[PDB]
RNA sequence: CCUUGUUGCUGUGAAGGCUGGCGAAAGCCAGCUGGAGGCGGCAAGCCGUAUUGAUCUGCAAAUCAUUGGCGUAAGCAGGGUA
RNA sequence: GAGCCUCUAGUGGAUGUUUUACACAUGUAAGGGAAUUCGGCAAAAUGGAUGCGUAACUUCGGGAGAAGUAUUGGUUCAAUUG
RNA sequence: CCUCGUCAUUUAAAUGGUGACGCGCAUGAAUGGAAUGACGAGAUUCCCACUGUCCCUACAUGUAGACUAGCGAACCCAUUU
RNA sequence: UAGAAAGCGACGCGGCUUUUUGAUUCUUCGAUGUCGGCUCUUCCUAGCAUGGCCAUGCAGCCGUGGCGAAGUGUUGGAUUGUUCACCCACUAACAGGGAACGUGAGCUGGGUUUAGACCGUCGUGAGACAGGUUAGUUUUAUCCUACUGUCCAAACAGUUGAAGGGAGUGUGGAUUAGUACGAAAGGAAACCCACACGUGACCUCUGGUGCAGCGGGUGUGCGGAAGUGCAACUGCCAUGCUACGUCUCCUCAAGCAUAGCUGGAAGCCUCUAAGCUAGAAAUGAGUCCUGACUCUGGAAGACGGCCGGGAAGACGACCCGUAGUUAA
């Protein structure tokens, strides 16, 4: 069982962990931890954070769609 | 129970979430009635203990005064329902939520809404105990 | 003069004086009422605290008066504690007699062969002994002293209890070579039946499945975590004083009036906190199982043991039988606890409901645990 | 009262001066030069507002920390004399 | 001749123990933001230089750094103080 | 003095602040009277920003403190408490 | 609305209290720190809410007068140095008091009440004024006793229970039900579920903290790079600790006020004179914490130090290990 997939990191989230953040734009979004939520606020682009699943796919280190 | 000025006739069950909003808190108004900002002066249902400030969560009814809005409406006392909150909440299923900004919506003594449209997202649990809010909210979460 | 505003007291006087417990192992001091109408059964056991995890269960509990038509079912997430319970071994019995001064012990009788683990409790320092402990007692079997002893117990007794020890050698993480010994009461039938039931079982092993089953309510007795000497702010919960005060803010300001000219026992003072005996009533058994047989739910079709990835932090892996119970339990990992059948049955609706599990969490307790098995980790990373 | 010692860095830009424009005149407007003041921010120093802070069998029969006021001058100081 | 870091030249002892509570010098804090208290006391916030833009009143000197806003590192070039 | 004077404004709420009024216990003209500018570590009220002052406390650092070696006092004292 | 007495009760008369202010001067002038607030504990009842009842000008809803009862509650703010007062908001309700006008080697220092200075009124003046205004140093426990924990009196293993402590309180929703009751308008009465305050524990989750660990930049040192000192800044974060997180809290017996049964005195009557039944958040026990004197057992060796650890800790004490799934 999973809670979902983290918006910023790309990481799958275990049941009973993480949090949803809801913006006034009306969108609901899931984050793995406080670490990656804060990186969003500070406008760090995910592709530069080299341990993320997003970054690894973009570089072609991991096979993706 | 109905005592004093501005009594409430339409009591409902509380949920046990954390209480982010307390006396002194200024918060936005979400409806189209013409008020813009509300200043919290009291909470319904609170019996109190020494040195503690009264506090509320989503679904609770607050007493407030209108500090921004149209001229006919300012410096008057009014009742409102809390629809979203910036402090974190935990559902009994274990899911946790947090909104970007807190807000409330104005009601009559009988629990009827003052306006006709509500800006932005609203918490699911509120729509379970205040059914009229479901009709005119932006999105439900 | 009377004080200006009303307020409640700080802390409960039901637990004063709050002194330190004498030793870490508790005796069950009170047992539920006997009833001659039922078969002979045991009333308690010993267990070791492993650690905590969480589970998801299905529920359907609602007000009987709620007018909703649909049979609503809902997921609930709950925290649970795991206890390890290897089989205890029976090694003797005691009879008691009722007097104007309460219960008094008549005689104690021991098995012919006793284990090294139990003899080790009788000496103080383990590695320095001549081991001439029980070596002359076996003659009493030849002499008929045992047969005279049983006669006296059977003739003159009101209450009968067995002596049992735990097999510490099965739990290596304890670093312990002396067994723990507990006296456990027998309820049901008559004195004669109780004595015969006991005699049949000296030297043998009783599994936990004799005493408890799933969904049962039980009482847990233990000693809490220790916290050393502490001030009034933490020991009794009193408020901190004004920010600009000289001579310290974390204290009670006034400790009495002029008369009486002494300090009362009801005023808060600094001292020991923690390491006290406490009993938790009516906790419910969610599951019973074994540390090395995998299990599954109707919904989670993975097959896994109770052990999380990397084990529990300062314990490792469960190997024997285990019980799982709702909520938190006294003391740190590795402490001994006493389990008892509930003293009286509960009327509360939250206690008497069924339990149906759909998921149990097995992720790592060190750091953020993000996989449920080694197979998932090997699949997420390469190769 | 007599004889001596002690002004480093910066801001603002008075009087006086030179060009260009406007005006019938009187004299108005720009840009630059010049460097006045018991005039501003600071340094070395001199002082003593707050914390009713520390200390109160003190380091000390009046001290210490942070925070403050003035610092191109009815400013601070040694010796001789009344 | 500020604070911070180095060269020349000069420098130091009541012993061991990881050491509860309460202190005295300091750090950080979800949501709320003076509700605290005689009283925002203490703390936080603002901060240099460059440009844009600056009110009432006034003894016409001032107010004025009014207020309010934007910019600032490394590298490689043009141009010569912009 | 009566007095927390009356009316307006500031707050949800004003023994406070500012604006008006005046038979002023007992205002008033170098015993100096009245209206402003620039300047006060002077007294007082409000707003914006900001915050452990507070709700309601939690965790961590240095130095003392506990225990130990060497050195080694005083206030006070009818005392049986 | 009839009517002394549901509720009131003129004109008069008898008491109790010490929480107001007087009256008096017995104790202290080789010194008992003086108003208010903050903090914290206990007691009283003349009962505001919450539980059981009786009367009614008690239809129902809301009330009013009385009885046994002190277990649990009685709040957040604006002006003011205030106790007091007066308003706003919440509430089941926002009762009244005592303990050297409780509480300064517990704090604070706004008021009053030393020495500076202004104003008004009084005085020829020096000066006065329970008139107004502003600035004005809060010392010392290391003694005895109390109180809170700690060891010994009490070899080791298993227990017993004398006596002392004590704990859960309240609100709402749904259902009965738009029912009974009332001309109508209005409008009640268990069980179950949600919550708040209080109590005791716990870290699986989520916040917080950053001592161990990994990274980044500014000024200046070790010829460069690499490894790095000092001034200190900054992003993440194990274990642990913590609340803004999670779990927790009823059952008997004897009986108060009352309302009843049988029943004489007193052929009738009658709750009482003997005897019996129902009876409160109150009382006494159990479940919960502390643990006096005891009781049962093994064996010619036992136990303490020294050495090494922690789940325990101020120091002692407690839990453990020493030729082994021992340590490095
Ligand atoms: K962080
Ligand atoms: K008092
Ligand atoms: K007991
Ligand atoms: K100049
Ligand atoms: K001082
Ligand atoms: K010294
Ligand atoms: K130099
Ligand atoms: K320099
Ligand atoms: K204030
Ligand atoms: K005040
Ligand atoms: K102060
Ligand atoms: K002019
Ligand atoms: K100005
Ligand atoms: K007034
Ligand atoms: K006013
Ligand atoms: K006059
Ligand atoms: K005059
Ligand atoms: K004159
Ligand atoms: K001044
Ligand atoms: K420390
Ligand atoms: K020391
Ligand atoms: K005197
Ligand atoms: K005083
Ligand atoms: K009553
Ligand atoms: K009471
Ligand atoms: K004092
Ligand atoms: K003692
Ligand atoms: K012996
Ligand atoms: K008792
Ligand atoms: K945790
Ligand atoms: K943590
Ligand atoms: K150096
Ligand atoms: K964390
Ligand atoms: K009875
Ligand atoms: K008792
Ligand atoms: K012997
Ligand atoms: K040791
Ligand atoms: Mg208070
Ligand atoms: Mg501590
Ligand atoms: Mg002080
Ligand atoms: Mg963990
Ligand atoms: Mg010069
Ligand atoms: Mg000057
Ligand atoms: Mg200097
Ligand atoms: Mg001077
Ligand atoms: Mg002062
Ligand atoms: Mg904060
Ligand atoms: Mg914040
Ligand atoms: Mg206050
Ligand atoms: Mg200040
Ligand atoms: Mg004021
Ligand atoms: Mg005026
Ligand atoms: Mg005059
Ligand atoms: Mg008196
Ligand atoms: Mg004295
Ligand atoms: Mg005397
Ligand atoms: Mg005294
Ligand atoms: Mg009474
Ligand atoms: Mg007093
Ligand atoms: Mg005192
Ligand atoms: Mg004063
Ligand atoms: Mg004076
Ligand atoms: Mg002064
Ligand atoms: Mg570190
Ligand atoms: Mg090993």
């Amino acid at each position: 069982f999973y809670e979902g997939t983290c918006v910023y990191s790309g990481y799958p989230v275990p049941r009973g962990k993480g949090t949803y953040f809801v913006s006034l734009d009306d969108k609901s979004s899931l984050f793995f931890s406080s670490k990656y939520k804060n990186f969003s606020d500070k406008k760090i682009k995910a592709k530069r954070v080299k341990q993320t699943l997003m970054s690894k796919q973009f570089c072609g280190k991991v096979e993706s769609v | 129970p109905g005592k004093g000025k501005q009594p409430l006739d339409a009591i409902k069950n509380r949920y046990g979430f954390t209480r982010g909003i307390q006396v002194g808190t200024v918060l936005a108004c979400a409806d189209n009635s013409g008020a813009k900002m509300l200043k919290t002066i009291g909470v319904k249902g609170v019996s109190g203990r020494l040195n503690r400030l009264p506090a509320a969560g989503p679904g609770d009814v607050i007493v407030a005064s209108v500090v921004k809005g149209r001229s006919d409406m300012r410096k008057k006392i009014v009742l409102a329902v809390i629809i979203r909150q910036k402090q974190m909440i935990r559902r009994k299923d274990g899911v946790r939520l947090q909104f970007e900004e807190s807000a409330a919506v104005i009601i009559s003594n009988k629990g009827d809404l003052k306006g006709t449209q509500i800006s932005g997202p609203v918490l699911r649990e509120v729509c379970d105990i205040w059914p009229k809010i479901s009709s005119q909210a932006g999105s439900i979460y | 003069s009377c004080r200006n505003y009303s307020a409640p007291r700080h802390g409960s006087l039901a637990y004063c004086p709050k002194k330190r417990a004498k030793t870490t192992k508790p005796a069950i001091k009170s047992f539920p009422k006997d009833d001659a109408s039922k078969p002979v059964h045991l009333t308690g056991y010993l267990a070791y605290k492993v650690g905590m995890t969480h589970v998801v269960r299905l529920s359907t509990r609602r007000s009987k008066t709620e007018r909703v038509l649909k049979e609503t079912q809902k997921e609930v997430l709950d925290a649970v504690t795991i206890l390890e319970v290897p089989a205890m071994r029976i090694f003797g019995m005691v009879g008691y007699k009722s007097t104007v001064n309460g219960l008094k012990a008549i005689k104690t009788v021991y098995a012919e062969h006793l284990d090294e683990q139990v003899l080790a409790r009788l000496r103080k320092r383990n590695s320095r002994s001549s081991k001439l402990m029980f070596k002359l007692y076996p003659q009493k079997y030849e002499n008929g002293d045992i047969k005279r002893d049983y006669e006296l117990l059977k003739r003159e007794s009101d209450v009968v209890r067995v002596l049992a020890h735990t097999q510490v050698s099965k739990i290596p993480s304890l670093n312990l070579k002396k067994a723990h010994i507990l006296e456990i009461q027998l309820n049901g039938g008559t004195i004669e039946e109780k004595i015969e039931w006991a005699i049949e079982r000296l030297e043998k092993e009783i599994p936990v499945s004799e005493v408890f089953s799933q969904q049962d309510l039980i009482d847990v007795i233990g000693v809490t975590k220790g916290k050393g000497k502490e001030g009034t702010t933490k020991r009794f919960g009193t408020t901190i004083l004004q920010h600009k005060s000289r001579k310290g803010k974390r204290k009670v300001a006034c400790i009495g009036a002029w008369h009486p000219a002494n300090v009362r026992r009801t005023v808060a003072r600094a001292g020991q906190l923690g390491f006290h005996r406490r009993t938790a009533q009516n906790k419910k058994i969610y599951m019973m199982g074994n540390g090395k047989t995998p299990f599954s739910t109707e919904y989670d079709l993975t097959s896994k043991t109770i052990n999380p990835m990397g084990g529990f932090l300062r314990y490792g892996n469960v190997k024997s039988d285990f019980i799982m119970v709702k909520g938190g339990i006294q003391g740190p990992s590795k402490r001994v606890l006493a389990l008892r059948k509930a003293f009286a049955p509960s009327n509360l609706g939250k206690d008497n409901e069924e339990i149906v599990l759909k998921f149990v969490d097995a992720s790592s307790k060190k750091g953020y645990g993000r996989f449920q098995t080694t197979e998932e980790k090997k699949a997420y990373f390469g190769i």
